[PDB]
């Protein structure tokens, strides 16, 4: 059968793994690169933002960036076909087209590349939880870039595939969302901390409770990919870790699964608090202490220090940063501290 | 044809391109000037 | 020379010259080679770009303000009056560094690969006690020299840049240098703490003479001790005999010493002049509360009873223990001394009636041109807080050198640990891996 | 002077750019060298000249 | 610089980058031999 | 052995387009406002 | 395996005999495409000259969904 | 000016130039 | 004799909690450090943290949570000074100056130090290989950085950063305005360091887990498969290579647990290095890209990036940090 014969050449042993997966994977993958190469070279963001974000128009790499549609567009698929692009590929880069091309075929490449791990995986003939712990960065794309703009205004206000683009998208989520005071992202930020930890806590152990099989100074030479025993002490480091720490790992399959928990849970919660933030239910403010700090001018904390700051991101930086608003704030009504 | 000739080779010339663009950065557009 | 036979891969190649005398003979000479011609090359450098008008802190520049602290092509006020005493210098450095780049190659490639049998004098043995400690006085003896030097200039020929010099900073020759050990020691023995500062708040060059003298002979006889010597027997039981150890030892006190230099470049104003290197973060921050207070006086202010937003003085208000200083956000930095300030500084600080009557228009100029050079400046040199446009390009040269020497000063503490852990796990035995017939937490009592 | 200044200046620069290169080839050399700390003695002194030359007559020249 | 020596003012402009070229020299002799 | 393979594809279809990129944006560092 | 080793053709005569033309052109190709201006007309891209009026302080933002096309050619004649 | 790219292109090959010349010549490397 | 004794007893391999020579500074300057903390965080008075005589309130009994809640650093008109409690006239003046602030976070780093000094002895005391201490080095001088050489470098423990959650984040946000710290390539590599980490982690991780040898049944946990202190491995290294080395490609998946582990030990230890020396140095004002109206059209007028929006944002923390400490246009200190 013809299925069959293709089913042959798509899984073939080459250089590059293809799969069924691959036939959505690659082409998705280099659309949503290309694409991003592509803007952040030659197009502009001046229709939609206001702003020079290419390396023709004099920006560096930090600082080009594929910027998203504009407000007015709302949440268009902005399709090159579309009613606002009406086939015009150059009105269509003018009109962000190029950020949900982007967006989408990245989209739909993520979705691609996790069947590709679960494809190969089979052939392999090993277990699926590479696949499982790629669901957390799955689950960050699309809430951040798919869920949060769609709960918003528009497309306008999802992150803009730039590095000062997310820059600011960070300082946004401060100064409106008080992201930082959201006990999800708090979980989140554990879980990033925490999974860099046990990395270098491990890898750390390992070569430091290597056995000798060998007699180099370099001791990557004595190892061997086919040996069946272990390359380090687990005894040593975890009495080791008993008596430096406490307690200490006895498990090396609990531990290795720890280190997929640990990462994987926290991007997972921090995705839960951007679903929150799509509809603007923040953590944003504790009410037993506004209403005592309303009530006494002489009660102040860390907390009330930054929602100052908040107040300032705010009325700063909307004029420019949502210019489809036309925000005009006179000198005067701007919160400013003495002298600065 | 010595690989170390070929990747010293390749290795000046992605220097010069990258030099070219911090060059770049002082002159012309996205100089502040 | 390769991996099968050395036991060290192409990235720890230069571990291989551990038991190799000859070779790794020629690799420090070669690396001093280095560190002169870049000390030669870079003072070319800032010469050929120098502008004699325009301020040395103004023009990216290092190495010049060092020639002339030294009293070399400055006169009153730091002014250049003649650039060819830095020509000079980096004309000499760089030539020398061929001398050391030839016996560099030379004692690397092609002398002989161990001294050992070449000669019993040149030759050593890492875990020869009396060897390390002979060469560790030869060149005990060849620092004291160095400071001596520094004396010998100061003292006898021409001198240093004085920037307490009396009617303003110039090239002063010291004739009366501090010995007095109460003085000179009691620095060593002051809290590094603010209104302190330890070694850093070193305010005169008699206390910098006089210092450079004593460390000059205590390094001579140090020298002359460690090589008639041989060391005791609590010391041999308490450290590590070997090369790696050594060299542990030296990363250690170089991190230590470079932890120190970012603390002086930042901080003192003497040895580092500020006509040269440009103002210190305490020093611009008092002269924006000075520029303000003349600015407003003018105008017909009362300084000394003008009350702040929160009730401090404005202008003026009291430090913990009393002293009048300047108020706002500066009373941090309260601890800051300059030749700018002090003719308005009374027994209790600062004196209003000195401000009120007594305020030169040269300190007027001084504290304006501090303020609006402040070490705040992008990594891309662009002068002032991160908020700032694009116009002034400058970075203040205290900046670049802090910055610099902590990084590196870090990164040899790093080196410390990484090299010493090494030398006590080779030591032992044990650096390798673990013996896996003789793992020795088998052979310990369960903990529980 | 200039005449005799700037040529021991500029033959300084090029026999340094021989020396730089000549030298470790001449060191590294397996063979052929008999032939050569002849010339490496030969630049080494002629070297030292130059810059007392070029150093002597910087003072006739500024 | 004085006038004499304006001559090797391009010379003067690449000199301190000399020093970072031995790390990198380093690494074309290792290739040279295939990293032993 | 073979010349054109998929690897080959996957190869030029980054290879190819970077250099072209390469170009422009250094051709880039001569603009004048 | 089954592909021919990288090292192989990138040391190898012929690989070199093709891409040394065949790179630069690339380079050349990219380069013409920035400096005849044909970068600014296919992306749109403004040009140093073309983001305000002589005498306009505004941006010319898009402000409707379904016009936008028309709104930015108004741009386009007006600048 | 672009003597700049004269100086830079003879002391840069200079370092190469010696491992090219002891490899033909089969030297110590 | 009994000095020996006791010298075999602190460097006894056999207690629960090794102890040390560095352990024997270690215990007390934690204890010290830690039993302040907990009792400053729960009933410390308010702290003039800017020496303006604007009382911050940080403690659980004064109106704060978990959340809110801090240790308030020393105030600005102490400055560098050491600041003990016998520097004070009372513990009511001890307190409204950020006296225990000083005393934590002085027994911390000191035993936060030996600490890692002491990772080395134990080693040393097994026969292990010493670089573990040198991983701990990282998030140390990260201590170091926001503890001791920012507020050096900016001249007053008060700009240290406090011992509390949202306090952190205080810290955090007038850290951005007056340094721009995300422009900084340094933090940029910390980002890598710690984003990369965690990547690894659940990288490494799942491809362990997913190699794991069928020793357990369907009624019970695999980690049962794994008895502690066997000798051959629990898992498939060549398995795990050929699902990685098709994932990617063959050269880009590492075959070399030694080599495996090591780079899973040096991508965090490194980022986070440079993000501890990124603080270090923008504590002497070295601040990240400024690339603030770089833009310009042929005409002169600046044309905005996303740098600009940035500095937008800057500037409204900038004008609204410590409203009432500032008399005078520039933030120096
Ligand atoms: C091995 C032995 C270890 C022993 C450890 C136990 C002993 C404690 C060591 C110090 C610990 C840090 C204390 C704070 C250091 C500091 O605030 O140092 C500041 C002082 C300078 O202080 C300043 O000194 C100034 C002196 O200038 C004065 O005098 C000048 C004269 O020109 C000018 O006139 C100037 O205007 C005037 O103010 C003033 O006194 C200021 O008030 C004062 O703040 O520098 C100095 O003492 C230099 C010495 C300290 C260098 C910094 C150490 C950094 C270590 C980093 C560790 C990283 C760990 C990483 C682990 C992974
Ligand atoms: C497989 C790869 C793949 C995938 C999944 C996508 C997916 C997408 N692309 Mg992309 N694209 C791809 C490859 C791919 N593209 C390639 C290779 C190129 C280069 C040529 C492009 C070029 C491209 C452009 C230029 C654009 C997109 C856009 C899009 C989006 C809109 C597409 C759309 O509306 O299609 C609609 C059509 C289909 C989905 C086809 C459905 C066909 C059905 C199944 C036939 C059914 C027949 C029926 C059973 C017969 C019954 C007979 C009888 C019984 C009655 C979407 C996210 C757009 C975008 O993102 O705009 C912002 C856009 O402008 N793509
Ligand atoms: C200690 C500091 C710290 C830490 C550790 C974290 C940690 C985290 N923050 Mg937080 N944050 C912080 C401070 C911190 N934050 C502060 C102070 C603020 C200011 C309020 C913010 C503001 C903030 C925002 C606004 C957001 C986060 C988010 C996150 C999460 C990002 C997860 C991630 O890797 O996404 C990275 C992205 C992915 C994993 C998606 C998939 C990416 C694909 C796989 C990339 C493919 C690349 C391709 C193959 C090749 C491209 C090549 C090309 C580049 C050349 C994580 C939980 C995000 C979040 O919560 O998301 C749910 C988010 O949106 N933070
Ligand atoms: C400060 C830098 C420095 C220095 C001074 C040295 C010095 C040395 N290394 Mg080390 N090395 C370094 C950096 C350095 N290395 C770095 C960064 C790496 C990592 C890539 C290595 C990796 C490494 C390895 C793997 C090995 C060494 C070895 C050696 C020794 C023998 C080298 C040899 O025979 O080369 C032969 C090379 C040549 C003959 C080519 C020419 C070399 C010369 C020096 C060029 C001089 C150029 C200069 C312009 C000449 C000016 C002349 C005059 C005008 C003044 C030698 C003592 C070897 C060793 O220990 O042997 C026992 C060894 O196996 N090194
Ligand atoms: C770190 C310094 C140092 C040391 C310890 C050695 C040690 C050695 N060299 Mg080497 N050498 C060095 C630097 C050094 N060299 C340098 C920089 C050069 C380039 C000029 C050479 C060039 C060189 C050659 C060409 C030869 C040696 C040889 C030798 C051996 C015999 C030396 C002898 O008999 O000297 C005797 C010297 C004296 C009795 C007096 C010397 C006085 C000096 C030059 C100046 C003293 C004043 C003061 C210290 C100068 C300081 C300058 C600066 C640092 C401030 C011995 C293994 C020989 C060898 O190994 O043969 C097989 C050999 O042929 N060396
Ligand atoms: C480069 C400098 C240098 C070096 C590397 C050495 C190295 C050595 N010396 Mg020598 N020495 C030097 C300079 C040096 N010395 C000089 C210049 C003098 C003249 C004053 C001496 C006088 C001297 C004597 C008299 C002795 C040595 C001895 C030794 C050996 C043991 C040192 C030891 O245990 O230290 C470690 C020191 C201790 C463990 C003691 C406690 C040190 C405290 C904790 C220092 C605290 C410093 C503080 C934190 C910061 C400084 C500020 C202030 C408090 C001072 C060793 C071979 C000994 C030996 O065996 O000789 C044969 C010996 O008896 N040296
Ligand atoms: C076969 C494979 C061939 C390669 C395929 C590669 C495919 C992936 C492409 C990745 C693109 C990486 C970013 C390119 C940046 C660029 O081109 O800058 C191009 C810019 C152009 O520079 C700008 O030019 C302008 C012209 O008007 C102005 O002059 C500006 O002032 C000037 O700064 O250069 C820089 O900004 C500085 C150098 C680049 C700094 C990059 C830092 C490193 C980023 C790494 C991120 C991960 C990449 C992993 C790659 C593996
Ligand atoms: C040496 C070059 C600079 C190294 C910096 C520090 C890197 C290693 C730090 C490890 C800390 C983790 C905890 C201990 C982890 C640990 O214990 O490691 C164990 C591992 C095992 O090596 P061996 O014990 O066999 O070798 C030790 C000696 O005997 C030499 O063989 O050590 C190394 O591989 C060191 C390799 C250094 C040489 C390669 C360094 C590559 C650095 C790359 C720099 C990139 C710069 C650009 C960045 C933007
Ligand atoms: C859009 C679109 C599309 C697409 C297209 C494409 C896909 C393109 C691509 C393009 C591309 C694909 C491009 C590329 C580029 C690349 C580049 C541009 C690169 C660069 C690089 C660099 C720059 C580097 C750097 C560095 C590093 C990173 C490392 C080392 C160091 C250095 C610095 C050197 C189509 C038509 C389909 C359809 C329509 C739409
Ligand atoms: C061992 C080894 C090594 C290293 C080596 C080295 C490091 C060397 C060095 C070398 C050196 C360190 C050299 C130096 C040289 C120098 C010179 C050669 C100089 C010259 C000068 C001049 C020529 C001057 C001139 C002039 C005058 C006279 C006046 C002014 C102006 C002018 C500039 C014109 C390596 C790693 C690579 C590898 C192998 C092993
Ligand atoms: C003083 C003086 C002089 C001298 C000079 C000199 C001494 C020079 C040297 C120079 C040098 C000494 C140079 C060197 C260079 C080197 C280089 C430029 C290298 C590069 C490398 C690379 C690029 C690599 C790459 C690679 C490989 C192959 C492996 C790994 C991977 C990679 C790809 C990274 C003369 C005579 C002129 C006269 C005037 C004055
Ligand atoms: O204390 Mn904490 O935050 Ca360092 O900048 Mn100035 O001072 Mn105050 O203002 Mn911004
Ligand atoms: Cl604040
Ligand atoms: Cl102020
Ligand atoms: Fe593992």
């Amino acid at each position: 059968g013809w299925f069959d014969i293709l089913d042959d050449w798509l899984k073939r042993d080459r250089f590059v793994f293809v799969g069924w997966s691959g036939i959505l994977l690659f082409p998705c993958a280099y659309l949503a690169l290309g694409g991003w190469l592509t803007g952040t070279t030659f197009v502009t963001s001046w229709y939609t933002h206001g702003l020079a974000s290419s390396y023709l128009e004099g920006c560096n790499f930090l600082t080009v960036a594929v910027s998203t549609p504009a407000n007015s567009m709302g949440h268009s698929l902005l399709l090159l076909w579309g009613p606002e692009a009406q086939g015009d590929f150059t009105r269509w880069c003018q009109l962000g087209g190029l950020w949900t091309f982007i967006a989408l075929h990245g989209a739909f490449g993520l979705i691609g590349f996790m069947l590709r791990q679960f494809e190969i995986a089979r052939l392999v003939g090993v277990r699926p939880y590479n696949a499982i712990a790629f669901s957390a960065p799955i689950a960050v794309f699309v809430s951040v870039f798919l869920i949060y703009p769609l709960g918003q205004s528009s497309w306008f206000f999802a992150p803009s595939f730039g590095v000062a683009a997310i820059f600011r998208f960070l300082l946004f989520f401060q100064g409106f969302h008080n992201w930082t005071l959201n006990p999800f992202h708090m979980m989140g930020v554990a879980g990033v901390l925490g999974g860099a930890l046990l990395c270098a806590i491990h890898g750390a152990t390992v070569e430091n409770t290597l056995f000798q099989d060998g007699e180099g100074a370099s001791t990557f030479r004595a190892f061997n990919p086919t040996q069946a025993e272990e390359t380090y002490s687990m005894v040593t480091a975890n009495r080791f870790w008993s008596q430096i720490f406490g307690i200490a790992f006895s498990n090396k399959r609990w531990l290795h699964f720890f280190m997929l928990f640990v990462p994987v849970t926290g991007l997972w919660m921090s995705a839960i608090g951007v679903v929150g933030l799509a509809l603007n239910l923040r953590s944003y403010d504790f009410i037993s202490q506004e209403i005592r700090a309303a009530e006494d001018p002489e009660f102040e904390t860390f907390y009330t220090k930054n929602l100052l700051l908040n107040e300032g991101i705010r009325a700063w930086m909307a004029p420019q940063d949502q210019p489809h608003e036309n925000f005009v704030f006179p000198e005067e009504v701007l919160p400013r501290g003495n002298a600065l | 044809i010595p690989l170390w000739i070929v990747a010293t080779v390749a290795g000046m010339g992605v220097i010069v391109i990258v030099g070219l663009f911090f060059y770049g950065a002082y002159a012309g557009l996205g100089s502040s000037l | 020379r390769d991996q099968e036979s050395s036991g060290f891969a192409w990235w720890a190649g230069n571990a291989r010259l551990i038991n190799l005398s000859g070779k790794l003979l020629g690799a420090h000479v070669a690396h001093a080679g280095l560190i002169v011609f870049w000390a030669g090359a870079m003072t070319l450098f800032e010469l050929a770009h120098f502008i004699p008008e325009k301020p040395m802190y103004e023009q990216g520049l290092i190495l010049i303000p060092h020639i002339a602290t030294l009293g070399w092509g400055v006169g009153p006020g730091g002014e250049v009056v003649d650039t060819f005493p830095f020509f000079v210098v980096g004309v000499v450095h760089l030539i020398s560094s061929a001398v050391l780049g030839f016996g560099g190659v030379y004692h690397a490639i092609r002398g002989p690969e161990t001294l050992e049998e070449y000669s019993s004098f040149f030759g050593y043995d890492w875990k020869d006690k009396n060897k390390m400690t002979t060469i560790l006085g030869f060149h005990l003896i060849v620092l004291g020299i160095g400071a001596l030097l520094l004396v010998a200039k100061a003292m006898f020929f021409g001198g240093l840049y004085d920037t307490w010099a009396p009617g303003g900073g110039d090239v002063r020759v010291i004739t009366n240098p501090t010995l007095d050990p109460r003085v000179i020691f009691g620095y060593l023995l002051k809290s590094p703490f603010g209104g302190e500062g330890w070694i850093v708040s070193v305010n005169n060059l008699e206390d910098v003479v006089g210092g450079h003298i004593w460390i000059g002979l205590i390094c001579i006889a140090g020298g002359i001790w460690h090589i008639l010597t041989t060391p005791f027997g609590w010391a041999r039981r308490a450290f590590i005999w070997s090369g790696e150890a050594y060299l542990s030892y030296s990363l250690g006190a170089l991190s230590m010493m470079g932890f120190i230099a970012t603390c002086f470049v930042w901080f003192n104003n003497t040895v580092y002049p500020s006509e040269f290197y440009g103002p210190t973060g305490p020093e611009a921050s008092q002269a924006q509360a000075m520029t303000f207070l003349i600015r407003d006086q003018k105008l017909g202010a009362n300084v000394g009873s003008a009350q702040g937003p929160t009730g401090l003085g404005k202008y003026l208000m009291r430090s913990p223990t009393g002293e009048i200083i300047f108020g706002g956000e500066t009373m941090r930095f309260w601890d800051f001394r300059g030749p700018w300030l002090e003719p308005l500084r009374g027994p209790n600080g600062l004196d209003l009636n000195k401000i009120k009557n007594d305020i030169q228009p040269w300190q007027e100029r001084r504290a304006a041109e501090y303020m609006t050079h402040a070490p705040l400046g992008s990594l891309n040199s662009v002068g002032g807080v991160a908020t700032e446009i694009n116009s002034v390009n400058f970075v203040s040269p205290r900046s670049w050198l802090a910055t610099s020497h902590f990084v590196l000063a870090f990164f040899f503490l790093v080196g410390h640990l990484w090299h010493a852990g090494r030398a006590r796990a080779a030591a032992a035995g044990f650096e390798k891996g673990i013996d896996r017939e003789s793992e020795p937490v088998l052979s310990m009592p369960s903990l529980d | 002077m200039t005449i005799l200044f700037q040529l021991a200046l500029a033959a300084l620069v090029i026999l340094s750019f021989v020396m730089v290169i000549g030298v470790p080839v001449a060191y590294a050399s397996p063979q052929d060298w008999d032939r050569s700390k002849q010339l490496i003695f030969l630049g080494s002194g002629l070297w030292i000249a130059l810059v007392l030359v070029v150093g002597v007559l910087n003072f006739f020249v500024v | 610089l004085p006038e004499a020596y304006a001559i090797f003012d391009p010379l003067v402009d690449v000199l301190p980058v000399i020093p970072v070229l031995f790390l990198a020299l380093a690494f074309v002799w290792q290739a040279a031999v295939g990293f032993r | 052995y073979p010349i054109f393979t998929v690897r080959w594809v996957a190869v030029h279809t980054l290879a190819v387009p970077t250099i072209f990129f390469l170009g422009a944006i250094a051709a880039m560092q001569f603009i004048q406002r | 395996t089954g592909e021919r080793p990288f090292s192989d053709i990138i040391t190898s005569v012929r690989y070199w005999v093709i891409h040394s033309i065949t790179i630069p052109a690339l380079f050349i190709a990219g380069w013409l495409f920035v400096s005849t201006g044909l970068a600014y007309d296919v992306f749109g891209t403004p040009r140093p000259d073309s983001y305000y009026a002589q005498e306009q302080r505004s941006i010319p933002l898009v402000t409707d969904r379904f016009e936008a096309k028309q709104q930015v050619e108004t741009f386009l004649e007006q600048l | 000016v672009i003597a700049q790219l004269t100086m830079i292109a003879m002391i840069g090959i200079a370092g190469p130039m010696i491992i090219f010349l002891l490899a033909v010549r089969r030297g110590n490397l | 004799n009994l000095w020996e004794r006791f010298c075999n007893w602190v460097t006894s391999t056999d207690n629960r909690l090794y102890v040390g020579w560095f352990g024997v500074i270690m215990i007390p300057t934690l204890l010290a450090a830690t039993i302040c903390f907990v009792i400053a965080f729960i009933a410390a008075p308010p702290v003039d943290i800017d020496g303006i005589r604007e009382p911050v309130s940080g403690s659980l009994l004064y109106g704060n949570n978990i959340i809110t809640g801090a240790v308030v650093p020393s105030s600005n008109a102490i400055g560098l000074h050491f600041y003990p409690i016998w520097e004070a006239a009372s513990l009511d003046e001890w307190l409204y100056n950020g006296g225990p602030y000083q005393l934590i976070i002085f027994h911390f780093l000191l035993g936060a130090s030996c600490y890692m000094g002491r990772q080395w002895e134990l080693s040393y005391r097994l026969g292990m290989r010493p670089w573990i201490c040198v991983a701990y080095s990282a998030p140390l001088a990260s201590a170091f950085a926001v503890f001791l050489i920012y507020p050096i470098g900016q001249g007053s423990f008060s700009d240290g950063m406090p011992l509390g959650i949202s306090g952190t984040f205080n810290f955090m946000i007038v850290f951005q305005a007056e340094h721009n710290i995300l422009m900084h390539p340094f933090h940029q590599l910390g980002v890598a360091g710690v984003f990369g980490g965690a990547l690894f982690c659940a990288m490494h991780g799942s491809l362990v887990t997913s190699s794991l040898i069928r020793e357990t049944t369907e009624t019970e946990s695999a980690n049962y498969g794994y008895k502690f202190g066997q000798e051959e491995e629990t898992y498939n290294i060549v398995a795990a290579h050929g699902y990685f080395g098709r994932l990617i490609f063959q050269y880009a998946s590492f075959n070399n647990s030694r080599s495996l582990h090591f780079f899973l030990a040096a991508w965090p230890v490194v980022g986070v290095w440079f993000t501890a020396l990124g603080i270090s140095t923008m504590a002497f004002n070295l601040n990240g890209f400024n690339f603030n109206h770089s833009v310009i059209d042929a005409k002169g007028n600046v044309i905005n990036t996303w740098a600009d929006i940035i500095n937008r944002a800057n500037l409204g923390m900038e004008v609204m940090h410590e409203r009432n400490a500032h008399n005078f246009p520039l933030d120096l200190a």
